[PDB]
Order: C-alpha cells, then structure tokens, then sequence
C-alpha cells in the first residue's frame, strides 16, 4: 500500500543509465526511453507480500517479469498468476538501491548483466550487478532533465528568463536560446522540483511571494525557501502535458498572465483552476 | 585344521584368497599387522562371521554362527602376532578376508563384531541370537529401518535384551567414498527389560554398539520391535 | 559408491529426473532417455567423483559463478564429494571449500514440490537438509 | 543511516513474543524483557552498506552479532569489525519485516528456529521464520504496555481518571484501581501514542484544548483529534523517566499542577520546560 499500482522505471545500480526494457515478450537493459517501453506497474499481492512487475505496452497489456524457472532467463510473459511472476522487493535501508527477489525462488535474485544487456539470476551477494533503483516513471523522466517549457496556447513560445543579468521570467517565441531551457533537478528530501535556468549556474526558477503573485529566477543558494520548489503533476491522459504548483502554497500554479499568447507575457501564479493557462508542456528541445 | 600365515605384515589394505580347498575344515589365519590401528576384518559378503585371537593366546572377538553376516572392528597392535578362525563354508565358493584400516568414525566399534542385520521388512517382533561377550565387551549391530527414506516418515523401534543387562550407544550412519560416518544419537540406554522406544527416520541406517555388563545366560538375545 | 550408469532424484519425488534444460540442471518426467542418464567415475587421486551426462559424454556436472550447477567441460569444479546418509541417498559437496564453506547440491521445494526449480549450489551444515538429499538410483 | 546508531529490539515475524535476547556470548530467542538484555544498537559502515548489531550489554560492552562460519550457527563475539560480523538489513516493503542477511555470505539469512528458541543461518524461502520486526526499543518497550504513570515528585502517587463516569484526570495516591492504570498504544501511522484508561474501553488522555490546558479522558472513536495523541520522550540517565508531550502543539508537555503533591491536583499541559513537574515515571503496575 505505497508501491502498489505505482507505474515505475527500474534502472541499474551498477550501471544508472541502464533500464529495464520490454519489447514482444523480450526483457533487456537499455538507455532511457522516457516512454512505455521502460514502464512498469507494481501489482502488490498482500496474501504472498510480493509484486508483479507489468509492462505498461500500449499493444501488449498483460505482459508481466517472468522468471523462466529452471532456466536463467528472463523475459515478459502473459499474467498468469504464477508463482514464477511474482518478486519480493527488498528495499537496501542505506543504500536507496532495492533487490528483486522471485517469489518461486527467494534465493535467487534479478541480476544486471550489462555486458549483454538483459538479466539473470544470482543468489544474494553484494554486488551491484543485484541492487536497482525503482523511480516513479515521472521523476524518472524529468529529474536531470533538460527542456523547454510552453503554454499549450502556443506552443511555438517559451517560458525564458530575459538575459544573464535580468532576472525576470517572461513568455517569448523559442529561439534555442538558453536562457529559454531548464535543468529540472528533483529533491528527495523536499519531495519537489526545482527549475535550473541554462544561462545561470544556480539561477533557479523562485516564486517571489513578497511582490504578490509573480515569479522571477533567483539563486539557487538560497536555502530554505519552499518557493524555489514546484510539483509537476501529470494533466491525465497526455504524453507531455503537466500542471506546474508551488511547494509553499499548493494551490498556486504557474500561470500565463491572462491566457495571453504573445511576446513578453508575465510568468506568474495563480490560483489553480486547471484552466488552459495553467497547463504546460515539458519537453526535449528539438 | 591347516594354520596358514599371511607372512608379511600387512599396512592399510590387504586381500587374503581363501584356497578353497580348506574350506571343508575350520582353518585358520596367521598374520600383524605394519603398523599399530584399528582395523576392519571381513569376509567377502561378511559371510562368514570370523573370530580373532591375540596371540598365550587370547579371544578377542567374533562369534560362530552359522549363515551369519558380520564384520569386525579391531585395536590391532604391530608387536602381537594375531590368529583369524576361519569357520566351515559349507559352500564351495571362494571366500575373500579382507582387512582395512580405519582412520574415520568406525573406531567407534573397537573392539566388535558388527552384526549385518536385514530382515527389518516390516512392523512387528524381531530377535536376533549370538553369543554373548563377557562383561566389558561390546557387540554391535547394523540395522536398516523398514520403509521409504524421505527424511520425515519414521518408525517407533523398541531395543531390548532378555536377560543380560548391556549398555547402548546408538549411531546414526552414513557413507562416503572414505567409509562410513557415524553420529552418536544416543548413549547411556540400559537394555535389559527397556520399555522405552525411539523414533528413527524410516529407510535409514543405524548401528547400536552394546556394552555386555551382567552376564546371565551364555547368549544375548537383542529384540528389535518395529511400531508406526 | 561403484562406477556407472545412475539416473538422479530428489528425495522430494520419485518420479522426477536429472537432466539438462537449457544450461540448468532440473527434475523432470521420465524420458527413458540418455539425457537423463549419469557416468559416475571415481577419481583416486583426490577421492571424488566426476558425472558426466550419457547423452553428451564430454560435459559434466560442474557449478558456474551464478550458484547454478552446470553442465561444463573438465575443470576442478566437476569434483563431487559424497556423503552417504541411506541406502542410496547422498549428500553432493564440492571438492573445493567455497565461500570457505563446504556447499553443496540444493533444489528447493514449495511444499515438496520441485518442478521447474534449478539445482543450486549453496552452503551446506550437516546431514539433515531435505534439499540437499539425493538419490542416485544404479541404472 | 536512518538507522545508523538506532537502538532497537528484534523480534520474529513467525512468532512476535519472541526477541532476540543475549547473555554471555549466546543468543537466544526469550519472551519480552523489556530491558537491555534484548536492546542492539545498528551500527552503519557506509562502505559496505551493511550494519554490526550489537548487544546492549552492561557487562560486555562490545558484543556483536556473529555468524560462526563455516558453521550455521550465531553468537555474541567481541567487536573485530569482521565480515561475519555485519548483516544487510533488507526492508520487505509492505511486510513491514526485515530479513537480514550476512554481509560475508548473502547467500545465508538470519533465521528462527522457534522451537529451539535460537537463530541459525540459512538459505532464502517465502516463511515468516526468515523475518524480523526491528523496533525503536521505546516504540517496542511502551506499545501495548499497560502502566501507572507517576510525578517524579512523587512516586507514591498517580495520574488517575476519577471514575468511569467522572471522566476528569487528577493526581492521587496509588491504590490499585483500573482508573489508575492506562495501556499506551502506538499509532503507526501518526508516529504518536495514546494513553487508554483501562476502567473504560475506548477512552484516551486528550488535552481539551477549547478549555486552555485541561486534561480529560475523552472517546477514540473521536478519530482525527491530534490532541488525542502524545509524544514520549526518555529522559537522559533513566530508565523510567519520559516527557510526555500533545501532538495538536508539541510545545504543551503534560504537566503537574504547580508541582504541588496533594490528592486531587490537576494534570494539565503546560508550556514545556522540562522542570520536574514535566516529567512523568511510566512503570509496572506491581
């Protein structure tokens, strides 16, 4: 009753740019996707205190982590319940790393063989080959991540910091400039975001609530201020699409002044009311 | 009665070939042994039984009975010569003495006959019937509990004597490439009139060495009873 | 225990037999087979015993560095050590200590229940483990 | 590290009366002592991720856990900072059970043989015999412990509800009664205690926080009243001696009266101070 239902990405400790990935039936370890492909829902089972582990294929819906005992291999298989579908998820308290014991078999345990990409199985050894890292997929995708930002009134504009010195955040049209990307780094702690500004080294997206609603960037070695953190939540039902809240005050989302699509728009808060001017797309810059 | 002598003296392994044509007779066996050790002395199939001697010369153990199996177990000395009475086979086969030195748990049985018992098949009464050895003396026995072996399903056995009193140690086998290993599951079990039974693992081997302290008939009688 | 030809169970079930899948070793149906068929020989020199598999003569039981038993070529990894603890049911330690322990043979059961389970090397105690036992049955 | 120098108890998830108890080098399993004979301080090496358990000992300070290799079997041996002396504490999530492995050999897990009454080494299986429940040892010592609470002005008087119809709380000689004596409770997912009056079923010591700083004995089936709720902390250099604070406003500790001794003063909340009418004896019932 906290991973249960959680769709994840499950990367490698022994190597951190290495994730499981799904295709037709065949498990292997691959670079980030930031798609379906390297998506899994944890399916808790309270009676047996064990998961499946289930690809999130758009074609192929019930694919699930199978251990084909007796052999080492690994692939996707159809859900059938089985014992051999089912894996313990060990959380190493220190090492933020979890092991993934098969249910069939609690002594054997996934193991990353990244020289062939896929996975084994090994007894329980401290090895790093044997610890993973298991992220919701949206923390996965975004944290380091380095994109654009835009209203999607028009996506051909940009949520941009003016220049190295003002410090201000308007709406201008996208130009590659860096001052228009952001380095969204996520906090473990503060359980947030924050927004890195590509022109800056510690310029961080701050709402500043002295002067009311509005936002400029600011330093990042400011410590304690739970305005320079944001939550990005998911709009349902989307591929790119997020609602933007603050951390100090979760009913303030990021808003486009007045809906308002056009050259030096102010980028500030409003009250949230899941409106157009509040839902944002975050991504790659092309 | 021919006496023969195995001349030299023999270290760890030797293989004696009974002639055969001295089997018509009980005959007998002159040997030593290299070096000072216990050691393990049977016929072929431990059949038949043999007795050893000290050579004064003094019995040591081993009985005669007739289509008896057993093997012995001996603390043999390199200074003291040594005599094996052969009995009649009855049997033109030829028979094999062999003897081995014992570097493992089997010193646990110096100095006895360990008698092969396998007509375990079932529950119910079992007794087997040797002669007895004096007070002191040990005679042993090797015994296989009725049934499949899955290390859960097992039988009460009940061990006990008639008439003479003797003390128990009862061993758990098991075998290697290397001879036999024993575990030493009980000890201290006066045997004379013992109503209390034990429970061992069905299909596995056992062997109870008995220590003879009262000796009230010239044969000891040991009764195995099997319950479930 | 004599040189020859032995088909392997576990004392879990006597209708399950030894034989290769894939590179595992498991418990399986009765093939009447050779696959399912064990040369065991005795090496004097070092008192163990190596087990080759009849269908593929120069593979023999071995252990890989997954904790899997193996069916490889020759190497000091094919030496079994025995111990006898019933008629004809053993207990397989390697000949090398490993992890400095004595390992050994092990299939793990739910509930008695082998099918599709590998056999694993792991740490062995003593002679009482119901999934280190095995049968090896002369034929 | 969230558990580097933690105190804890041990106890088996296959039979929960039974705690990992030591005595001169043995370990057993022992019903609960609540007393250091039972207590083991977690201690984290960040190199190898894993953690020395040591006993709490008065007598022999540096005692650890050990694995008796090559054997299966575990004792208390002095402190070498041996691999056979440190364990990797795996978190099965949603169990809320630990299974503890050997850092020499995580191929072999802590295991419970409960009729034997001690712990062994073995391979992994899916039976409660391979989990353990690690606690806090206050959480451990206190939860479902049902008590007499006591000024340490003086120890011959207790916080008692009135009667089961006078739901008032006062402080008055000890005399026997349930209204004198309250089983505490620990609330998991409040990280917070309730105080149960064991002359009623379902009342709790609340502060009645509309009437400044009384305390009453109220319903729990009143559910989301934090007020309801306490803090227990140790005092330093006692065994018995806690400061008990109000969850609603963790600045109101549970206070005598003026520190007056008299039959009948009020237990109130009062700013916290830590004065010695803020500090309450939790004991036994003789």
């Amino acid at each position: 009753n906290s991973l249960n239902d959680k769709i994840v990405t499950i990367s490698c400790k022994a190597d951190t740019n290495l994730f499981f990935y799904q295709v037709a039936g065949n498990v292997s370890l691959f670079q980030q996707t930031r798609n379906y492909l390297e998506r899994w829902r944890l399916i808790y089972d309270s009676n047996k205190a064990a998961y499946k582990i289930k690809s999130m294929d758009i074609h192929n819906t019930n694919l699930v982590l199978t251990w084909n005992a007796p052999t080492h291999n690994i692939s996707t298989q159809q859900d059938s319940n089985a014992d051999n579908q089912y894996w313990l998820l060990l959380k190493d308290i220190g090492n933020n790393s979890f092991i993934i014991a098969s249910y069939k078999n609690p002594n054997l345990v996934l193991y990353a063989d990244t020289v062939a990409r896929n996975l084994k199985l090994s007894t329980l050894n401290n090895s790093n080959y044997i610890k993973f890292i298991i992220e919701d997929y949206i923390i996965s995708d975004l944290n380091n991540f380095t994109c654009k930002i835009s209203p999607i009134l028009d996506l051909n504009k940009v949520v941009q910091q003016v220049d190295v010195t003002n410090l201000n955040v308007n709406l201008y049209t996208w130009d590659y400039g860096r001052n228009q990307k952001w380095t969204i780094r996520y906090n473990e702690e503060k359980a947030a975001y924050q927004f890195f500004n590509t022109i800056l080294s510690n310029g961080v997206l701050t709402w500043i609530f002295s002067n009311g609603n509005t936002v400029r960037v600011s330093s990042s070695n400011d410590q304690n201020n739970d305005a320079q953190y944001w939550l990005i939540n998911p709009v349902s039902d989307t591929d790119e699409t997020y609602t933007i809240t603050n951390l100090r005050d979760t009913t303030k989302a990021l808003d486009l002044y007045g809906g308002q699509t056009a050259n030096g728009t102010a980028i500030q808060v409003f009250n949230y009311h899941g409106d157009d001017n509040q839902k944002w797309n975050i991504r790659n810059p092309p | 009665e021919n006496i023969q002598e195995i001349n030299t003296a023999i270290s760890d392994n030797y293989t004696y070939n009974i002639p055969g044509i001295v089997n018509n007779n009980p005959f007998y066996i002159l040997f030593t042994v290299n070096t000072t050790g216990i050691y393990k002395i049977n016929a072929q199939n431990n059949l038949p039984s043999l007795k050893i001697y000290e050579a004064a010369i003094n019995y040591i153990t081993g009985f005669d009975s007739p289509n008896a199996k057993s093997y012995l177990v001996v603390l043999l000395n390199k200074d003291k010569n040594y005599y094996i009475r052969v009995p009649q086979t009855s049997s033109n086969i030829e028979n094999q003495i062999q003897f081995k030195r014992e570097e493992g748990d089997l010193r646990n049985l110096m100095n006895s006959s360990v008698n092969i018992i396998d007509n375990l098949n079932s529950t119910g009464a079992h007794y087997y019937t040797r002669q007895s050895p004096d007070v002191h003396d040990y005679i042993s026995y090797e015994f296989t509990i009725p049934g499949n072996f899955n290390n859960k399903d097992t039988s009460n056995i009940r061990l006990y004597t008639s008439y003479n009193q003797g003390i128990g140690t009862l061993f758990r086998v098991t075998e290697t490439i290397d001879g036999y290993n024993l575990i030493n599951i009980q000890q201290n079990l006066h045997l004379l009139n013992n109503t209390n039974s034990i429970r061992l693992l069905n299909g596995a081997i056992y062997i109870l060495k008995v220590e003879v302290t009262e000796l009230n008939n010239y044969n000891i009688r040991l009764h195995i009873d099997i319950t479930n | 225990l004599p040189n020859g030809n032995y088909n392997i169970k576990s004392i879990f079930s006597g209708s399950l037999y030894l034989n290769p899948v894939s590179k595992s070793l498991t418990f399986s149906n009765e093939s009447s087979a050779n696959n399912q068929k064990w040369n065991v020989e005795y090496m004097a020199e070092n008192r163990c015993f190596k087990i080759s598999n009849v269908a593929e003569p120069n593979k023999y039981l071995s252990y890989d560095n997954f904790g899997f038993i193996s069916l490889d070529s020759l190497s000091n990894r094919c030496y079994w050590f025995p111990i006898k603890i019933a008629v004809n049911t053993y207990i397989m330690l390697s000949l090398n200590k490993v992890n400095e322990l004595d390992y050994a043979w092990d299939i793990y059961d739910t509930n008695e229940n082998i099918l599709s389970q590998p056999l694993l090397l792991l740490p062995n105690f003593d002679i009482y483990n119901s999934n280190q036992m095995f049968k090896l049955e002369k034929i």
